[PDB]
């Protein structure tokens, strides 16, 4: 159950895993 | 036009919408959109007197052309 | 007629595809330099860096002379210059 | 004369002023992307149209940088025509038939520039306007393509009047870009703020960490997989389409050459 | 450790000798970057990377476009397998008899084959010089088995 | 001169004075 | 607008029977559609020749 | 990072109008934030 | 027109993108 607020979150974790922040 | 037909077709409007209509003082003027008229007129008459089965996307041209003008008109 | 191969592997993918890692690849070395040149302005914006050649010339005397007691003390030197950036400032202003 | 005036009032003028070039770069970007899509003598002509568009859009930078409005016009003139004349060399299409309405959408908007003007403030990345989600986003992405980064800043150090040199001009594009990242990270944690001590949601975790796994399975696993279905495949079945028995016989002259074919 | 007093020293000197030579040659304050330089690196960097992502294309398809090699049949052997039990009618010919095309030749193929398009579509794609002549022998001689 | 211009920099430029 | 869509007729008549009456149809065509905005509401009435 | 964005965009604007004497100035101050760790900490502190 | 003062220069600004000044 994947929320839109959950969605958001992992893209930008992830981003911050590569990219700062 | 230009991507349905080519050559002498089209290629001679195209051109003279970017680098005469398009760079302009404000709104192209009188003598561009006359001479639109006139090309498309034309070409329209020498595709008739023939390439051969000629393709009339010159009548859409022509009637949009000529639709502008009366836009034009009533400014 | 006949169709003499001149490519080797696949010009259709196999070389293609050897292509674009090869472009990848260099596009990471390229950015290994535009990417933290920031990260080093400590180390390599220093104003004048005469009294750091002077200790670096000075384990080297003290090499050939072996005296290598005097060597371990100013590697100590060396050392405590690069762990910490604000002595660095000191130690490398212009005039004094 | 008439020419001569139509051009002073295209240069002097007294129109506004207004930046169109992020949607002429966008324009192009769609371009390149087309004509790469579209390699399908075409081998060669997509490799020149490759060297042009990058060619052009080199160009275009080095205008809108020293705000050239003359030079732009120029460059108009000369690219209208020239990719009109490339139009007859069809010799090496709905690739081509887009290639040319998406720059027909670039004359445009470049024709507006040069009719408009070019404005006071110029520099300034495009993505690092706002520091929402979306520019993140883009700007991350942007410093994903495998060259854009480091061409941009080259490009503009070139025409831009600095004191400093590529090194430098380098390290302030660095620390920019940096600052930006953080800044963006910054203002949507203000946004929306994440309670002092909240786990870190389990979905969240199970996501991203999935996603690592999987990839790292695809580095060592999926190579041998693919590899192994591959090469398995083997075996077409191969039959003596004849039975030729030749015995051989005498030693001077070998003959008994009674032998059969495939009806047999 | 010996590296680090190797890499500190490399630097440093590095940093020495251009503090050096900004004191030897100053540079006025606020004094641009001068054109001709500016061009001149990056121009070079432009083309670094040019030479990454399309001159390997290039040199790629200019050795792979490379093709083509003309290929006749030397002879014609048609057997004419006749015989179910002995397979026989031999009557072949070889280089001699057979005549590769020539330029006129082609067109007259072509020619003859005109109306239908694919028809005369194989012969002028094939090249001159290419579409050889089957003047298979039909004298026998040898007789049969 | 350039050079000493762009490492001219020191602490009292950081110090807070009312920046706005 | 009728007297506009027989402005198309007219041009339409012409191209498709390809003549010497069609390119006379052509011309009638873009005549009265340069100078026809003037006798759209100039002829109404006051002369239809 | 408020106040380094500042100084990376005044760097910019100094660059339009073209003078280059500040940008010379403003790059120094760049180079000591960034050469200096413990101002870095002082300048980007939360609140002031 | 690359003058030997310009030829310098840039050498050494290359030498500069790579190593350090
Ligand atoms: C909008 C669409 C985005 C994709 C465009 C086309 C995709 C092209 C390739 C994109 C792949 C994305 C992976 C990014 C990985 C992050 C690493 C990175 O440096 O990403 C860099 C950008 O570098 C690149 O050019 C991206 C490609 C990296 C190569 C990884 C691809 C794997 C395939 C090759 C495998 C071998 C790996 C390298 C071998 C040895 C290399 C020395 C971004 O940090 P940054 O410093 O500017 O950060 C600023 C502050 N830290
Ligand atoms: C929000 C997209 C899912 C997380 C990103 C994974 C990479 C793409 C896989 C599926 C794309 C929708
Ligand atoms: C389809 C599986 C991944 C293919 C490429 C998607 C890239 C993932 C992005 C991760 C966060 C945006
Ligand atoms: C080919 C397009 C897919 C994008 C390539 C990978 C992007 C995500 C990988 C790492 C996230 C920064
Ligand atoms: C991952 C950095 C944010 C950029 C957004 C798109 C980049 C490619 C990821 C997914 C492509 C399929
Ligand atoms: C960082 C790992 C996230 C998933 C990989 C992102 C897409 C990159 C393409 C590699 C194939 C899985
Ligand atoms: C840093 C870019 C300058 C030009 C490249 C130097 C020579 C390296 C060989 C690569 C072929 C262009
Ligand atoms: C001073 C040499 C020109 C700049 C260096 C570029 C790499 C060599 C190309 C021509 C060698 C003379
Ligand atoms: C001929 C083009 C480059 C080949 C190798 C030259 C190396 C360039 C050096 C850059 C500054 C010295
Ligand atoms: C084969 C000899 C040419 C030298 C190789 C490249 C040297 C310059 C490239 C980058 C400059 C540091």
């Amino acid at each position: 159950c994947c929320e839109s607020s959950d969605c958001l979150e992992i893209c930008m974790e992830c981003c911050g895993i590569c990219f700062p922040s | 036009n230009h991507m349905v037909t080519a050559s002498a077709g089209s290629l001679v409007l195209p051109v003279l919408v970017f680098l005469w209509a398009m760079l302009s003082i404000p709104r192209p003027s009188k003598r561009f959109w006359m001479t639109a008229i006139v090309f498309t007129e034309i070409a329209v008459v020498v595709k008739y007197l023939f390439t051969d089965g000629y393709i009339k996307y010159d009548l859409v041209q022509l009637m949009a052309l000529f639709f502008h003008r009366s836009q034009l008109l009533c400014y | 007629k006949v169709s003499p191969p001149s490519l080797g592997f696949l010009a259709g993918y196999g070389i293609m595809g050897l292509y674009v890692s090869i472009v990848l690849v260099i596009g990471k070395f390229v950015r290994g330099f535009f990417s933290e040149i920031s990260h080093s302005i400590m180390f390599e914006e220093l104003p004048c860096v005469d009294r750091i050649l002077k200790l670096c010339q000075d384990i080297f005397l003290v090499r050939e002379t072996r005296e290598l007691e005097l060597e371990e003390e100013l590697y100590a030197k060396l050392i405590f210059l690069y762990r910490s950036p604000e002595t660095m400032i000191k130690w490398t202003r212009e005039k004094e | 004369p008439l020419r001569r005036f139509f051009h002073d009032i295209l240069h002097t003028k007294y129109r506004a002023a207004t930046d169109v070039y992020a949607l002429m770069f966008l324009a192009d970007v769609v371009d390149f992307i087309i004509i790469i899509f579209g390699f399908w003598q075409v081998p060669e002509a997509f490799l020149v149209m490759l060297l042009i568009q990058f060619s052009t859009m080199v160009v275009d930078r080095a205008l809108y940088l020293r705000k050239t409005v003359l030079g732009k016009l120029a460059f108009q003139v000369a690219l209208v025509l020239a990719i009109h004349l490339w139009m007859f060399f069809i010799l090496p299409n709905v690739v081509a038939q887009l290639w040319y309405f998406v720059k027909c959408i670039y004359f445009a908007l470049s024709a507006y520039q040069i009719r408009c003007g070019y404005p006071t403030r110029i520099l300034g990345n495009f993505l690092t306007k706002k520091y929402n989600h979306l520019n993140l986003f883009l700007f991350q992405g942007f410093r994903l393509v495998p060259f854009l980064v480091e061409l941009r800043a080259v490009m503009d150090w070139v025409w831009t009047d600095t004191t400093l040199s590529l090194s430098s001009w380098m390290c302030v594009e660095d620390i920019y870009a940096n600052i930006f990242i953080i800044k963006c990270s910054r203002e949507t944690e203000k946004k929306y703020p994440q309670p002092k001590g909240q786990k870190k949601k389990k979905i969240v975790k199970y996501g991203m960490g999935g996603l690592i796994i999987l990839f790292l399975i695809a580095i060592i696993w999926f190579p041998l997989l693919f590899m192994s279905l591959v090469r398995s495949v083997v075996g077409v079945v191969n039959q003596p389409i004849d039975v030729t028995v030749t015995l051989k016989l005498g030693g001077y002259e070998p003959l008994f050459t009674m032998s059969a074919q495939q009806p047999s | 450790s010996w590296m680090c007093v190797e890499d500190i020293y490399a630097n440093i000197f590095i940093i020495k000798c251009s503090r050096e030579t900004e004191k030897k040659y100053p540079q006025p304050k606020g004094q641009k970057k001068k054109k001709i330089v500016k061009y001149g690196m990056g121009g070079l960097i432009i083309l670094f990377l040019i030479a990454i992502i399309w001159f390997p294309l290039l040199f790629m398809s200019l050795v792979r476009s490379v093709v083509g090699v003309v290929n006749q049949p030397i002879d014609v052997t048609v057997t004419l397998k006749l015989g179910g039990y002995e397979p026989l009618f031999t009557m072949s010919a070889q280089q001699p008899s057979i005549i590769p095309f020539t330029a006129q030749a082609y067109e007259e193929l072509s020619r003859q084959f005109d109306p239908q398009p694919l028809a005369m579509q194989f012969i002028s794609q094939y090249s001159p010089e290419d579409i050889v002549t089957a003047q298979i022998e039909g004298s026998s001689g040898a007789l049969w088995r | 001169d350039h050079a000493t211009v762009i490492h001219s920099g020191d602490y009292f430029l950081f110090e807070s004075d009312s920046e706005e | 607008y009728l007297f506009w869509l027989v402005l198309v007729v007219v041009f339409v008549t012409g191209a498709t029977r390809i003549s010497i009456f069609g390119l006379g149809y052509l011309l009638a065509c873009f005549y009265l559609l340069l100078f026809g905005t003037a006798l759209l509401q100039r002829d109404t009435r006051a002369r239809l020749v």
